[PDB]
DNA sequence: CTCTCTCGATG
RNA sequence: AUCGAGAGA
């Protein structure tokens, strides 16, 4: 199911010496408490500045991957760019302040937030749309 | 020794265009790049096959046995 | 020189202070200088050091430079290797070198010494002297062709 | 000196078949043919050939080494489809594709001068 | 037809420059091998010296003329000596044909391929004829007598695919290239300052649209134009250069669709 | 020493060695020639007697075959001439020397022999051609490259022998050595700067290349690791598939310098069980370091796995680099005009201040330094401004290179060249120096008939403002001349000074060992060591480890 | 090797489909790696590269001669006239999948030179071959049908693996393996074996029924006997 | 092409390799070591 | 004299060329058909048939460990720990 | 056989090192790999 | 005429001689190399041309001036062990064992001392299409 | 602080708490006793000396010192609870594990090390390129030089 | 005190 | 085989 789902605000776009892959700092437009990095790949969805991402993290939509066929398939998503990846470290800023870290095959993800359901699990999809 | 029937590189024949290239250098007055160029020689690989290569046979012919 | 000293609050802190380098060597008098400390006082001359510290100072000084030598190259050698060499050099009573008037004029087999150097002369020697060549070094079993007490020789395997 | 004859890089040996076919014990349903006396040329061209094929899974092939002309090709499928009908599926594609190329470039020829 | 599609820009008896279109990647490579090296053509395989008091080494002469073009129009009705049933070789897989030369003028006395004389019988099959694409009808310069120097020597030319040496090689260099404004980005172009001013503008960019600053990476392209040149050597003509590649790949096909025709057998 | 110490044997042979990136690491590349000269006697048993038996039906000349048949009354049967070459009943007991096969323990050594990885023990796979073909991570113990190095190979007789080769000096298990307390192999060349290109964050594989990198990987589940990008395209990164390479249960961690979990520069090293999170792979992991991925695969999982896991590695990135490319031309040696205008103006004020200093020194207001010449004074302070103008003019142009530079990415990656090589390519080779000091005075006063005398100028005493791309003048041609002489010199006084020290120690630490109380001795008995090392620890199975009580606050031990 | 030192054997050969090729169609006759440029600092080699690119094209001689004015700019200048990357650079495709090459390939003719060193000269291998006289050990060069000499330093390794029996292998039956008597009681190869009687005799201590059987090395009684020669006994007891 | 130089001894062709040595008759001036007697040394080689 | 089978005070462990030494002469005992005293199941190289027989501790070989002095503890192969 | 026809030879401070005099009389780079290095010249 | 002069090294200790004859004269190209102006003024002789201090083996080294002295050494040293035509009459000479390259080519990048040198006539290699190129890693 | 000691104690918790899943939000099913008498036993089986005398039983507690100090700062009860956060299944593994890697690390008998040590120290002395340092100190320091070259006099 | 091919003269 | 010479890394 479901696991995270919120909208953030693109506030930096950085390609650190790359020219696919940028790292994006956005922030919640709900939680003043709530902040987001993550390496994105501008190559296949472009991420200017100054953005309204829809981001969502769930746990499904192991198995050996099976080309998109036909489908014809419950794709679960009908999103704009997903990725798959592994949590990694759930850093304690505060009590009141709980991050956690993605690894998106090398694009790494830094999620701020306080209220979480995400456990370190291999199940980490990030879907992301408009 | 002689100049090499075919291009090394690709394999384009080029020991048929030797005397030819010496006529177009010694009777047409060209220099090298244009004879090579009207031999039809457009890469550089067999215009180097045929420039770079020296006619020694000429000399060894020069002993009687 | 600058030098890490435990800070009162308990950590570590850069403490540098003024260290006199010299060009000349005498310890036997330099030490007993009033002004310096006397316990930190070093020389690269571990012959000084054998001398004046003892046969043990000499040692640790005699590995310090050996260590010094192999990571001025920007080497790094584990410590037991090194560490033997020195002790061989230094478990005679003194400073024995790597050489033919050193560790060869040692009082182990004749073949042994035979097989470095001065070859000859040992036999010679050997000879004159009637030694007896107990057959347990290496190179003796090599010569004699005979599986030398090394490694999976270093024991007997019988039936029971 | 050591250097092997040159037609053994397209001449079958003594009892070398052309085909090996292998049951793949990793994955389900899969399959490894290894290709005698052939190079890129045809693995190239069939692996990429079954990839266009939907009801494949796995397509990939590799030569183990250039001495030897020869390369492993592994297949799986999905359920309800042997691998061999994907291979026999490719290769009849890969033929009229190149009839059709033959017959479209000798039509394109005869429109030509000098 | 319906599949693949092909558009001869230019055309001549040594070179075809042409379009290929809707085609994998894999079928183009693969084609350009094979027309490469994978394609029948007859070749001097054997040669008997006689006498050779040239000033060139014996097996140096042999070279050379392995080298030579020899017609290879009718060379699918001609036979392998590995397949023919014969002793050593015979009409039906090879082609003999001799040569003898020797100094007579005091000047240079150049042996050339023309004076190579067909001996075998070639019984109808267009075969074997030394290809001189030579101005003055000399052809291959193959070797230089003094005055008294002579070279008498037979050759048997067999069957053979230019994998198992270059010699049977049919084609020289093929042109090849897809994508000319790189916008597939399969190549990561290196610079100093410009990128576009320091590489030279292919000639196949007058063939396709110019990429806009405007518009997106295209991810879901692949790659369907490619432009290619197939220049012969003359043992066989250009068109069925590529012909007879495309029937040679086609029908290495089916050997390994027979293959698998015949693995059914219990 | 010539004939006890060492002797020349039979069953031996010597080739001209190449790399093979299909080999694995425990494997030698041997000639079919040489496999069908070198025998083994193989006793006739049961177990073996039909391959025995097919093998001398094959005879010489055509491998596997056999050379000779020893019978029961000890006579040698040449099977290469005999009558009864055909039929032989081969009764058990007798002996059948054959043709060396494939996995046949044999030890490959080359010369000069320096420590025991100059001798190794590889598994035989007889291939054609005539060059002994080894793995490239196995380069790095025999120190040899493929310019015409040539190596040696020794062939066991007994069962015994080939058993002491196989456990105890088999290539896998000389992995971690025990001079350094480190593995002595790991990914070099191509290897190292392919899986350098491959690890980047912008390095993206779709799904053809990723399947057959997959199926390129023999230890593969064949399970297809699910993509790092869904949509709008299946996408796979280089970390994603080079963790196929990687065994289960293998973690790592290391931080650089600016590395925070999130590591904003793709730098450092996270690898969670057989998986690597963050961090680009270059010789600081997958090379011969002391914490890398090869001593911990080795302790870990063992040394079989450890060579698995070089020819895997070796595979996979080899292979995407066969598909990739790389390169280098003269344009990776050519900085920006404005940078090297700064490169030429920092020679030149390099140069001003050298004369400055000259000029004081003339003028008798140099005042020395305390405990040397006024002469010394002068020659340290220009000799170490000229040394700062080519640290400086290289450090522009080293900065000036892009990411995309061939020479820095072969940096970057390790695989070969320095800083150095950067600074004197593109900006200034620097000061040429004989003896420590600068080009002296051969002629008098003077170092070449086109100066004046008494002329310590830069130029004159040997720095060369130009570099290799610029090209040197007649003088500083010369002067580097002497300089690379020098260099040359004192290299074969090194290796012969250090080829004589060498056997001086060996010979003084020969009989030398550690007997069943671990007390280290020699042939006496005496005593070198109570405990060998002082702690009786193997130093292959040791690592550097941190003793956190030593450091930090009282107030943080406590806490 | 080249005109610059760059020393190297063929690692392999490819035919000219397996060749990388530039657009134009043009395959390498060789292929060097570039890990071979920076440590080297071969950059002369490069712009002989170059130079003989445009010379090539050009059709006329490049002048590489030492000190000149002749600059890379020039020569880049030249060859981007004739219509190719200033700085030698192809773009080239892989001969296997037809697919472009990301990175760009240093490309263009370069004088290179084959030495005398060949495989098919240097290959040797003996198994079981001519000995010598005096010593009895293997005899030395590939003409010869020799064998190679398992120096002191290869000994030195086997010690450190702890490989005792190889080493024992080596050093006797792979090579000079010889059986000698010994009297029981001075300890020399004084004794005169009669074989085939069982008579083995001692003239000098009268022994026949006390006698000892050795295998040593040929060299190691060829030292016995020379250093008995030399007035010296090297008497060899078999007990502790 | 043959440029000569070189003799011709049983049918092999031999060349002298020019033997460098110290000049005769000149006068040098050489600082002895420290542990010797003497300082300085003026000598000269005659022919 | 002896050392008696208590009171030793060798490693217990079987050290590397203890193995290796044990293995190298049980397969050299197998490669003259000697009597196998463990199941087969398909090996035939006297050098695997002797690790397997080693592994089931089925080899009556016993290591004389000797001491500088001259003294000497024996350890059985059954005896003896396999930890490498 | 050009180099071999002007080389020198030199028999036993530093001969070995490339002295400033060498300078337009001996090549500074023609000279052997090893021991002989230095000692051997061309001109 | 007194145009030429021979030196050796005793004389040459007291002359100043000038390394180009561009050294006697009364907004650059940055490609160029940095070359420092004459300082001096009484010369007395002139080189005849720099490249002449080089050997007969260094003098086919293609930009000597740009490469790392002993790697110049090293080719100074392996040029000799290069195949080619040693001699037009090696048909006609009985030699204990020569190499002869079959098909020679005089380099593409050559030397003003290469003319005097024959290596233009007797060449001893050949002009190989290199590309340098990380690609099967054999 | 950084110092080769045998058996790599972090690797074989990182181990622990990746074998059994252990989570960072669980109360530890352990015992001061269990944890404290643990360490403090596991010392009693590192053995590099096996005798029954009072001299070899010194020259064992000598010979682990440095690695007990080790096992005894990594495995503080505060540390084991807190940052590990360990079981007592998984602890046990951890003390197995690490005396078992322990008796690994021993060195066997017939080593022999003279030779390994002349060699590790001469093979990297080739590939050496003010006082003076490098092949010719070291050719000094063997030779045991009558009068160095650089003899020099620190002075703190 | 310092692993290979090789040549070419010597007994 | 014994001594000199060239060369390989
Ligand atoms: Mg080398
Ligand atoms: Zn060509
Ligand atoms: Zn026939
Ligand atoms: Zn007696």
């Amino acid at each position: 199911n479901t696991l995270f789902d919120d909208i953030f605000q693109v506030s930096e776009v950085d390609p650190g010496r790359y020219n696919k892959v940028c790292r994006i700092e956005a922030a919640s437009t709900t939680q003043d408490q709530c902040k987001l990095t993550l390496d994105i790949n501008v190559e296949l969805f472009p991420v200017a500045a100054q953005d309204s991402l829809t981001v969502t993290i769930a746990s499904s939509l192991t198995r050996s991957w099976r080309p998109p066929q036909a489908g014809d398939r419950s794709l679960a998503d009908d999103y704009d760019y997903v990725m798959y990846g592994t949590a990694y470290k759930f850093e304690e800023v505060s009590k009141d302040l709980i991050a956690v870290y993605y690894s998106f095959g090398g694009l790494l993800m830094r999620l701020e937030g306080n209220y979480l359901n995400n456990l370190k699990q291999e199940n980490a999809y990030l879907l992301i749309r408009r | 020794m002689i100049v090499p029937v075919r291009c090394f590189s690709c394999g384009k024949v080029v020991g048929d265009k030797w005397e030819s290239y010496l006529n177009l250098l010694q009777e047409d007055e060209l220099d090298e790049g244009t004879a090579l160029s009207r031999l039809g020689l457009k890469r550089y690989c067999c215009r180097r096959m045929i420039l770079t290569h020296v006619d020694l046979i000429e000399k060894f012919l020069r002993y009687n046995p | 020189y600058d030098r890490k000293v435990p800070s009162p609050t308990g950590e570590y802190v850069k403490e540098p202070e003024w260290v006199l380098e010299t060009d000349g060597v005498n310890l036997s008098e330099v030490m007993t200088v009033p002004g310096i400390d006397p316990t930190r006082i070093y020389t690269n001359s571990f012959i000084d050091i054998m001398e004046v510290l003892g046969i043990e100072a000499g040692r640790a000084a005699l590995y310090k430079e050996v260590y010094n030598v192999i990571a001025s190259d920007g080497s790094y050698v584990n410590y037991r290797h090194m560490a033997l060499l020195v002790d061989v050099m230094t478990t005679q009573g003194g400073l024995t070198s790597v050489t033919r008037h050193g560790f060869n004029r040692s009082n182990t087999g004749a073949l042994m010494r035979c097989s470095f150097e001065e070859t000859v002369e040992i036999l010679f020697e050997a000879g004159a002297s009637a030694e007896l060549d107990d057959c347990r070094g290496v190179s003796e079993n090599v010569i004699l062709g005979q599986m030398a007490p090394i490694g999976t020789g270093a024991f007997d395997v019988m039936i029971d | 000196m050591n250097a092997p004859d040159r037609f053994e890089l397209f001449l079958l040996g003594e009892g070398e078949s052309k085909l090996k076919i292998d049951p793949d014990t990793k994955a389900p349903n899969a399959v490894v043919i290894t290709f005698e006396k052939e190079d890129h040329t045809l693995g190239n061209l069939i692996r990429a050939e079954l990839l266009n094929d939907r009801k494949v899974l796995f397509a990939a092939y590799k030569v183990e080494h250039p001495f030897f002309a020869r390369f492993k090709l592994r297949i799986q499928t999905t359920e309800g489809y042997d691998p061999k009908d994907a291979l026999k599926n490719a290769c009849n594609s890969i033929i009229n594709k190149l009839g059709a190329l033959k017959t479209n470039f000798e039509t394109e020829w005869n429109l030509q001068t000098l | 037809e319906e599949g693949p599609q092909v558009k001869i820009r230019e055309a001549s008896k040594d070179n075809v420059d042409f379009i290929l279109s809707n085609v994998d990647l894999a079928m183009a490579n693969s084609l350009r091998r094979v027309m490469i090296a994978e394609i029948p053509t007859l070749a001097i395989d054997s040669v008997e010296v006689e006498t050779n008091t040239t000033v060139l080494a014996d097996e140096f002469i042999a070279h050379r003329l392995g080298l030579i073009p020899l017609q290879s129009m009718d060379i699918e009705q001609l036979e392998y000596s590995r397949d023919c049933f014969c002793e050593d070789h015979c009409d039906k897989c090879s082609v003999v044909l001799t040569l003898q030369a020797f100094g007579e003028s005091e000047s240079t006395t150049n042996v050339y391929s023309k004076d190579l004389v067909i001996v075998s019988n070639l019984m109808g099959r267009n075969i074997g004829h030394p290809i001189i694409q030579d101005k003055e009808g000399n052809g291959v310069l193959i070797c230089k007598l003094r005055k008294g120097q002579e070279l008498k020597l037979t050759c048997v030319a067999k069957k053979g695919i230019a994998k198992e040496h270059a010699k049977w090689g049919p084609a020289a260099a093929i042109e090849f290239e897809y994508d000319p404004w790189n916008k597939l980005k399969h190549t990561d172009y290196w610079y100093e300052q410009d990128s576009a001013k320091e590489w030279p503008q292919s000639k196949n960019c007058e063939y396709e649209d110019p990429p806009n600053e405007g518009d997106p990476f295209d991810y879901k392209a692949q790659a369907d134009t490619f432009y290619m040149n197939v220049e012969s050597v003359g043992s066989i003509p250009v068109d069925q250069v590529v012909v007879r590649g495309i029937d040679t790949l086609q029908k290495k096909v089916a050997s390994i669709l027979l293959a698998l025709t015949q693995m059914d057998q219990d | 020493r010539g004939n006890l110490m060492g002797k020349r044997v039979d069953f031996s042979a010597r080739t001209v060695i190449s790399g093979d990136p299909n080999l694995e690491l425990d494997q030698v590349g041997v000639p079919k020639s040489i496999a069908k000269t070198l025998t083994y006697p193989e006793v006739v048993t049961p177990y073996n007697i039909d391959r025995l038996t097919q093998l001398v039906r094959n005879g010489p000349n055509e491998h596997p075959g056999a050379k000779y048949v020893i019978r029961d009354s000890g006579d040698r049967i040449d099977l290469r001439y005999s009558k009864r070459a055909g039929d032989i009943q081969l009764q058990y007991g007798w002996k059948v020397e054959r043709h060396i096969m494939d996995n046949d323990p044999v030890l490959f050594n080359r010369q000069p022999s320096l420590h025991k990885m100059s001798m190794m023990a590889h598994r035989v796979k007889v291939i054609p051609y005539s060059t002994f073909r080894l793995n490239l991570s196995v380069t790095s113990p025999y120190n040899a490259d493929f310019d015409g190095d040539e190596m040696n190979l020794h062939v066991p007789q007994s069962e015994e022998t080939r058993a002491e080769l196989s456990q105890l000096c088999a290539v896998p298990l000389q992995i971690v050595s025990p001079q350094s307390n480190k593995p002595c192999m790991g990914i070099v060349q191509d290897t190292l700067c392919g899986i350098r290109k491959l690890t980047l964050r912008d390095t993206f594989i779709e799904l053809d290349q990723v399947l057959n990198m997959l199926y390129w990987v023999p230890d593969w589940d064949g399970v297809i690791p699910t993509p790092a990008i869904i949509k709008p395209k299946p996408l796979w990164s280089g970390k994603q598939i080079l963790s196929v390479a990687i065994p289960n249960g293998i973690h790592l961690q290391r931080f650089d310098e600016g590395t925070t979990l999130l590591s904003p520069k793709d730098n450092g090293m996270l690898i969670i069980d057989g998986q690597i999170i963050f961090g680009v792979v270059e010789k600081k992991t997958v090379g011969s370091s002391n914490g890398g991925l090869i001593h911990v695969v080795t302790r870990e999982k063992g040394p079989q796995v450890c060579a698995k896991l070089f020819g895997n590695i070796q595979k996979v990135v080899n292979f995407w680099l066969l598909h990739n490319g790389f390169s280098t031309g003269i344009g990776d040696t050519i900085a920006d005009g404005p940078t090297m205008r700064e490169i030429t103006e920092t020679i030149a004020e390099a140069k001003k201040k050298v004369l400055d200093v000259t000029k004081e020194a003339q003028a008798n207001l140099l005042t020395a330094k305390h405990g040397m010449t006024l002469r010394e004074s002068f020659e340290d302070n220009v000799v170490r401004f000229l040394n700062e103008a080519r640290d400086k003019a290289g450090r522009l142009a080293e900065v000036n290179l892009k990411d995309l530079n061939n020479v820095k990415q072969m940096v970057m990656a390790g695989s070969k060249g320095s800083f150095i090589n950067i600074a004197q390519m593109s900006a200034c080779v620097g000061q040429q120096s004989v003896e420590g000091k600068r080009i002296a005075f051969g002629f008098v006063d003077r170092t070449l008939p086109h100066f004046s005398k008494d002329d310590y100028s830069p130029e004159s005493k040997g720095f060369v403002e130009n570099s290799y791309l610029r090209g040197l003048t007649p003088q500083e041609f010369f002067f580097h001349a002497m300089g690379g002489r020098e260099g040359l010199i004192d290299t074969a006084v090194k290796t012969a000074e250090t080829g004589y020290i060498q056997r001086r120690l060996v010979k003084a630490l020969e009989d030398i060992m550690v007997h069943y109380d671990n007390t280290t001795r020699n042939s006496l008995g005496n005593v070198i060591q109570f405990i060998y090392g002082e702690d009786g620890m193997d130093a292959a199975h040791i690592e550097k480890q941190s003793l956190d009580t030593i450091g930090g606050s009282d107030a943080a031990f406590e806490k | 090797a080249s005109r610059h030192g760059q020393k190297g054997t063929i690692g392999i050969t490819y035919r000219r489909e397996d060749m990388p090729f530039t657009a134009e169609g043009i395959v390498p006759d060789l292929i060097i790696n570039p890990h071979a440029i920076p440590s080297r600092m071969t950059v002369a080699h490069l712009i002989e590269c170059l130079l003989s690119k445009v010379a090539a094209l050009s059709g006329n001689e490049g002048d590489a001669s030492p000190f000149t004015d002749i600059t890379v700019e020039g020569i880049s200048k030249l060859l981007r006239e004739h219509g190719y990357q200033s700085r030698g650079f192809e773009v080239m495709y892989n001969g296997h999948t037809g697919k472009k090459l990301m990175a760009q390939i240093f490309f263009g003719p370069t004088y290179y030179q084959r030495l005398r060193h060949m495989v098919d000269d240097k290959i040797h291998a003996r198994a079981r071959g001519p000995m010598q006289v005096l010593t009895r050990q293997p005899v030395e060069g590939r003409s010869r049908d020799g064998g190679l000499r398992f120096g002191e330093m290869e000994r030195d390794c086997m010690i450190a693996h702890g490989a005792a029996s190889f080493l024992k292998e080596r050093l006797m039956e792979a090579s000079d393996a010889f059986r000698v008597h010994i009297c029981g009681i001075c300890g020399l190869m004084t004794v005169i074996a009669k074989l085939n009687h069982n008579q083995f005799e001692c003239k000098g201590c009268d022994n026949k029924i006390d006698i000892y059987q050795i295998h040593i090395p040929y060299a190691a009684k060829l030292l016995f006997q020379e250093l008995m020669a030399m007035n010296i006994t090297p008497r060899l007891y078999t007990d502790r | 092409f043959d440029m000569g130089g070189y003799f011709i001894i049983n049918g092999s062709e031999k060349v002298l390799i020019a033997q460098e040595r110290s000049a005769g008759n000149i006068v040098q001036v050489f600082k002895k070591a420290a542990p010797s007697p003497i300082s300085h040394v003026a000598e000269i080689r005659s022919a | 004299k002896a050392i008696p089978k208590d009171q030793r005070a060798t490693t217990p462990y079987m050290t590397k060329y203890e193995r290796a030494r044990i293995l190298g002469t049980r397969a050299l005992q197998i490669s003259m058909n000697a009597p196998v005293f463990v199941d087969l199941e398909g090996e035939t190289d006297p050098l695997r048939i002797a690790m397997k027989e080693l592994a089931e501790k089925k080899i009556p070989l016993v290591i004389r460990r000797y001491l500088p002095d001259g003294s000497f503890e024996d350890w059985s192969v059954e005896e003896l720990i396999v930890d490498l | 056989t050009l180099s071999h026809l002007r080389r020198t030879n030199t028999p036993i401070a530093k001969p070995r090192q490339l002295h400033n005099t060498h300078w337009g009389l001996v090549c500074p780079a023609e000279t052997p790999e090893g021991q002989a290095c230095g000692l051997v010249k061309n001109l | 005429e007194g145009l030429v002069e021979y030196i050796d090294a005793e004389e040459e200790e007291s002359i100043l001689i000038a390394m180009q004859p561009e050294d006697l004269e009364p907004d650059v190209d940055p490609a160029k190399r940095i070359r420092v102006s004459h300082h001096a003024t009484t010369f007395t002789h002139c080189e005849i041309h720099p490249s002449m201090i080089l050997g007969v083996a260094a003098s086919i080294i293609p930009f000597p001036d740009h490469n790392q002295s002993p790697r110049n050494t090293y080719q100074s040293a392996m040029g000799k062990q290069a195949m080619g035509v040693f001699l037009t009459n090696y048909n006609v000479r009985m030699d204990t064992m020569a190499n002869i390259l079959y098909y020679p080519q005089k380099p593409l990048g050559t030397t003003r001392a290469m003319e005097y040198l024959k290596f233009r006539e007797l060449p001893a290699g050949q002009n190989a299409i290199v590309a340098i190129a990380c690609y099967s890693g054999y | 602080a950084n110092w080769p000691l045998p058996v790599n104690i972090r690797r074989i918790i990182q181990n622990a708490q990746q074998t059994f899943h252990i989570d960072h939000t669980k109360p530890s099913d352990l015992t001061i006793k269990d944890i404290v008498l643990g360490v403090k036993d596991l010392q009693e089986n590192l053995l590099v000396l096996r005798g029954k005398n009072e001299i070899i039983q010194n020259a064992q507690r000598d010979a682990v010192t440095l690695f007990c100090c080790l096992l005894r700062s990594r495995l503080a009860t505060r540390r084991v609870l807190q940052e590990y956060r360990l079981t007592k299944q998984a602890f046990d593994w951890v003390l197995s594990n690490i005396e078992a890697q322990f008796l690994r690390s021993v060195v066997h008998p017939g080593e022999m090390v003279g030779v390994l040590a002349a060699q590790s120290i001469g093979e990297p002395a080739t590939q050496m390129t003010k006082v003076t340092s490098g092949v010719p100190r070291l050719k000094e320091i063997l030779n045991v030089a009558k009068n160095m070259k650089t003899p020099s006099l620190t002075v703190y």
